[PDB]
């Protein structure tokens, strides 16, 4: 009565408004979309009141599916509604990052637990319990559920692609259980290549050029000193972003008993994710050692 | 300027064998070195950055360390595809410069040659020259001694050899011997012979052949 | 995938100037994080960096060679050049343009062998090393071809046009005392696919644009 928790399932904001948050939980970095996942039903399950007073487990459990499907089908809409309606390699991955995401909140190998979402695990614990087994007996209900739950993200395209519709996000790939930190390495990897270009671009039409082909345009020009010091608040932020995530996925390697085919290092998982990717460029890139900060940023 | 000292020079190691190089700066480079590898016929290849980062793609068993001045290359188990010259190269400050480099060689098991004797084509006959070629195939070690036989007297400085680097997949080398001599001085003999010795044939072995088939 | 290759003259005479040219395929010159530079190998030498270029134009040289060094960016024409004046035989070495990642060179070209001579450019002659129609080991014989007095010495040998490959050995060539190079390409098949399969090998000698193919029967 007042008292009833809820988070909402709003808009979806613009791709890259805010950076990823290495600062709440010190040991990782959050996606926005992240902190964005459709949980609304999992989050109301709080405030249903003990139905126990007539009900078991196996029905529990079946309430649960029921719930997630309605947030995996939302958040299957909202994230379409995002990409303007187009059916793309982008929405795919989204699709791919979600999904994965909703599989280790119920997994209980999230790294956000914190607020609503430390809210969701509890109500999970509730359905599942607390003992040895009850993590596996959580890892084997996602293994039957996680299928119908992409079916259930893809609903919106669907429906909106009456016959139309061709299969563009592949099942066996989005329904694929892989490490959370490898998951959103592979993420913010993606948005990195597509902040670069924009930055060098921005940092260009301030400093490329010499005051008559001798001296640079960093040197004695205040726009252009300006756009070093902006592109440097970005790279340094993406090298923070980057040193995280590589920490993160060296623990999380380590307990891991599932060998990942190729995948040795964080680089590894860029190489795999992204078109035409360097490690020896992107080294230099995130430590200022690149040609455009060397050539347009220092005397 | 840098000066980077590679020692050693040369080594030899069997196959699945631990090898070391060492990388020696006159200066401190601060774990600003590269290493790279230069198989038989190919390109240098990146194989560490940043004294101690693997390149993505490159083999497993390469690692690399150091910091300052001294820097390690270490091929954990030797492979025979590791025949190749490793050179180390430093990028602390303008002008890059590279050490001399070490050629790594592989230890294998005797191998005896196969010999083959080829007689000049007509063509070259008609040119005015013949060349009579020796084949000293697939053989460990490099050392083989081929003497060529003209109506079974010795030849001496009308030959010439060349050998093949270590094959990349059996570690053996192979040779030939070259017997040139005029057209004229071609015909004024009839049998023509190559004998072969090394230390993985019990008795020499003798390829010949006669002017007509 | 991006990749490298140099072009230009593999003969020079002394004095005058030595001009190559590295051509970027698979993506552009126009790269904002990397340089673009050029290697030596000296015969018997280690390796020696000459110098690197930006997109922009912004130019490095190694003190060793900036006296005689030019290097141009054709972002156009997505190639990348070098010019070395009034050469010696000190200057005769392969050549490599690489992608320097600011000291790390992630990416070579497979090299060019530049000879430093005032003698002229001769194409080889290719000859046959026919297989024993008498002899042979029970299951395998030789062949091959001699590829006789040419110069400069960059000569390569190809098999049925690159189909077969293994068994293939080409030995390094041998100056003669023509002062004109030769070298033998051979290949070791079963003595069963002889008259069955046919063996073509495929001389390239580049200086002089020339390339023999020649029918190895017994």
């Amino acid at each position: 009565s007042g008292n009833t928790v809820m988070k909402n399932c709003n808009y979806k904001r613009k791709r890259r408004e805010r950076d990823w948050d290495c600062n709440t939980k010190k040991d990782v970095c959050i996606p926005d979309r992240r902190y964005q996942l459709c949980m609304k039903e999992l989050t109301n399950l709080v405030n249903n009141t003990d139905t126990n007073f007539h009900r078991d487990i196996t029905f529990r459990k079946l309430y649960l599916k029921r719930k997630l499907i309605y947030d995996a089908a939302v958040e299957g809409d909202l994230l379409l509604k995002l990409n303007n309606y187009r059916y793309n390699k982008d929405f795919c991955k989204d699709i791919r990052w979600s999904l994965g995401d909703f599989g280790d909140i119920i997994m209980g190998t999230d790294m956000e637990g914190i607020g609503y979402s430390k809210v969701v695990e509890n109500n999970l614990r509730s359905i599942f319990g607390t003992d040895e087994k009850a993590q596996q007996r959580r890892k084997q209900w996602w293994n039957e559920s996680k299928a119908q739950i992409w079916t259930a993200m893809m609903y919106s395209v669907k429906k909106r692609l009456k016959g139309n519709f061709i299969w563009i996000c592949k099942l066996n790939v989005a329904v694929n259980i892989e490490p959370q930190i490898y998951r959103w390495i592979r993420e913010w990897g993606r948005d990195y290549v597509s902040e670069l270009p924009t930055e060098v671009q921005k940092l260009k039409e301030k400093c490329d050029g010499k005051i008559n082909y001798t001296d640079k345009k960093v040197c004695k020009v205040p726009p252009c000193q300006n756009a070093c010091k902006s592109y440097d608040q970005w790279i340094t932020r993406k090298k923070n972003q980057w040193d995280v995530l590589s920490n993160k996925f060296i623990s999380v390697k380590n307990a891991e008993k599932v060998q990942t085919a190729g995948i040795v290092t964080p680089y590894d998982i860029l190489k795999q994710e992204l078109d035409e990717f360097n490690e020896v460029a992107f080294e230099n890139e995130i430590n200022k050692r690149d040609g455009a900060y060397i050539e347009l940023c220092v005397c | 300027d840098i000066v980077m000292t590679q020692s050693p020079s040369t080594l030899s190691a069997s196959v699945g064998d631990r090898v070391t190089i060492t990388c020696r700066a006159s200066q401190s480079i601060s774990s600003w070195l590269a290493w790279y590898q230069q198989r038989p016929g190919k390109a240098p290849r990146l194989l560490i950055y940043k004294a101690s980062s693997l390149l993505s793609g490159v083999p497993s068993r390469f690692g690399g360390s150091g910091s300052g001045t001294d820097f390690t290359l270490t091929i954990s188990s030797l492979q025979p595809d590791d025949f190749a010259t490793y050179h180390c190269q430093h990028y602390n400050t303008y002008p890059w410069t590279f050490g001399q480099g070490t050629k790594v060689e592989i230890k294998r098991t005797v191998a005896a040659p196969s010999v083959f004797i080829f007689p000049p084509s007509d063509e070259q006959l008609k040119s005015g020259t013949a060349s009579v070629v020796c084949l000293l195939n697939n053989f460990y070690p490099r050392e083989a001694k081929v003497q060529w036989k003209v109506d079974n007297a010795l030849q001496s400085g009308n030959s010439q050899e060349s050998v093949t680097e270590q094959d990349s997949k059996d570690s053996t080398y192979s040779l030939s011997s070259t017997l040139t001599l005029s057209k004229a001085d071609y015909e004024k003999h009839k049998v023509y012979a190559c004998e072969v010795t090394h230390q993985g044939l019990s008795s020499p072995v003798t390829k010949s052949f006669n002017r007509g088939e | 995938e991006v990749q490298l290759q140099e072009s230009g003259p593999g003969l020079v005479k002394p004095s005058e100037t030595l001009s190559l040219t590295c051509t970027v395929s698979g993506g552009s010159v126009s790269s904002s994080t990397y340089y673009w530079g050029w290697v030596r190998q000296p015969p018997g030498k280690g390796l020696e960096w000459i110098g690197s270029i930006y997109y922009s134009g912004s130019t490095y040289y190694n003190p060793s060679l900036k006296s005689r060094v030019t290097i141009s960016v054709d972002t156009s024409k997505n190639q990348f050049s070098l010019k070395l004046s009034s050469v010696t035989a000190a200057d005769t070495a392969v050549y490599y343009c690489a992608r320097d990642g600011t000291g790390a060179l992630d990416l070579w070209g497979r090299g060019t062998l530049v000879t430093v001579s005032s003698a002229s450019t001769k194409g080889p002659s290719v000859f046959p090393l026919a297989p024993s129609s008498k002899s042979t080991s029970g299951g395998t014989a030789a062949l091959g071809c001699l590829v006789k007095d040419y110069f400069p010495e960059p000569v390569t040998v190809s098999w049925n046009s690159g189909a077969l490959t293994s068994g293939v050995h080409t030995f390094p060539a041998v100056l003669q005392s023509s002062g004109l190079y030769s070298l033998s390409s051979v290949v070791t098949v079963p003595s069963s696919s002889l008259g069955t399969q046919t063996y073509i090998c495929n001389v390239n000698h580049k200086p002089s644009n020339t390339k023999v193919d020649k029918r190895v029967e017994p």
